């Protein structure tokens, strides 16, 4: 599109001054783009795809929530009705995070995911994909709340089969995918004992190969159980 | 705290 | 323009709710269709136009600030030259910066201000006006940084002589302005004795007055008396 | 600190 005429060295150059300078969607069209050159991404350079678009959805989450909050207030009984401003207001700022997310779903589909050999790749934007499916699912409402739940599974339920056979329970990419598929469990699909059940095995077999790292791996592996820990904390 | 999610870099 | 076909009572009531939502880029587009409905701004109306664009422009501001630090960096002696990204990525934000002051301003001389009669309105206007010129002056070069600075000299001074004419000392919009047109002095203008100057006179005079005010009304005049205290704590 | 300027509510 419109970073068509610039280097792909030059949109990741770019991507790193829009993360120092917090203009992430400006990160996250400089990270489009480099997609778009059609070559694979390295470790960093998903990073920071990550990064860029995860703080543009971030903000539109939050967002969400405030609008849905007040919405939902305002149909109560007794509530002083208002007119259609609260309702289309929210329903702008979910059709643009629904465009968003259709964004990172389309640059995996076309074609992040197929031209992933590596575990590491291929696990990272199976993530993604349930991720992006899953904040889909945040504000979707009936049938096609069904068929996004079903995808947001399928793509995480394909990423724990190729972690659990190719990377060792301590990875962050497993334990973060992990983490994030058990909370798709609780607060998406209605499935509280799986959530639970997930994050405490994905916990102790964790545990059981720190004895393997070194001080920085160690680090960067207890940091994420730890994520784990609060979350059981707050569900037992 | 509330449920968390993965962080990013 | 895109909110022409919205009523006046309607982009006001999402301008308040994208505020709560923290989402103001949305806020200022609202308060901006609602300036172009044509009619007067109420005490509250202007303070939504305030806080929408002073939150999209400090955005922009701190932005600017890091890419140009990262900038100067990289023009020292002995620094690795890594071609024309930084440059161009700081001029990009630049850019998008002085077309939010240019349509403030320009909402201000069509025509907030000409229809502005009373004290209060005419001075929270002027002093906009100085404001967004002071923040083109913040990334202005040579000439044109001399006529900017003129620009906003001009309009901080139009709003002090009717602000002392008109309001008392402990007004917040009078200390307001007070405070910014002696941040211009020293940080814009080069006149650090004018400015410590000013906030002195400006506090001991609203000091005097203090006594005149309900509990409410000497929360409010004592908040932006110490923020002219903690900057003559800084100058002097 | 560093300087600072008027507030919006
Ligand atoms: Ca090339
Ligand atoms: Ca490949
Ligand atoms: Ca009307
Ligand atoms: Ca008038
Ligand atoms: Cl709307
Ligand atoms: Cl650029
Ligand atoms: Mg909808
Ligand atoms: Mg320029």
């Amino acid at each position: 599109g419109a970073m068509g005429s610039m280097e792909r060295a030059s949109l990741i150059q770019k991507a790193k001054l829009a993360e120092q300078a917090e203009r992430y969607e400006d990160m996250a069209a400089f990270m489009k783009g480099a997609v778009e050159k059609g070559e694979e991404l390295s470790c960093e350079e998903r990073n920071l795809l990550s990064v860029a678009y995860k703080n543009v959805v971030g903000g539109q989450r939050a967002a969400w929530r405030v609008l849905s909050s007040i919405e939902q207030k305002s149909n109560e009984e007794g509530s002083e009705e208002k007119g259609p401003e609260v309702r289309e207001y929210r329903e702008k700022v979910e059709t643009e995070l629904q465009g968003v997310c259709d964004t990172v779903l389309g640059l995996l589909d076309s074609h992040l995911i197929k031209e992933a050999g590596d575990a590491e790749s291929r696990v990272f934007y199976l993530k993604m994909k349930g991720d992006y499916y899953r904040y889909l699912a945040e504000v979707a409402t009936g049938d096609d709340k069904k068929r996004i739940i079903d995808s947001a599974r399928s793509a995480y339920q394909e990423a724990m089969d190729i972690s659990k056979k190719e990377m060792p329970p301590t990875n962050p990419i497993r334990l973060g995918l992990a983490l994030n598929f058990s909370v798709f469990h609780y607060e998406i699909a209605n499935s509280p004992e799986e959530a639970i059940s997930l994050a405490k095995t994905t916990f102790d077999e964790a545990m059981a190969d720190l004895h393997t790292l070194s001080e920085d791996s160690y680090k960067d592996s207890t940091l994420i159980m730890q994520l784990l820990r609060d979350n059981l904390t707050l569900w037992t | 705290s509330r449920l968390q999610t993965a962080p990013v870099p």
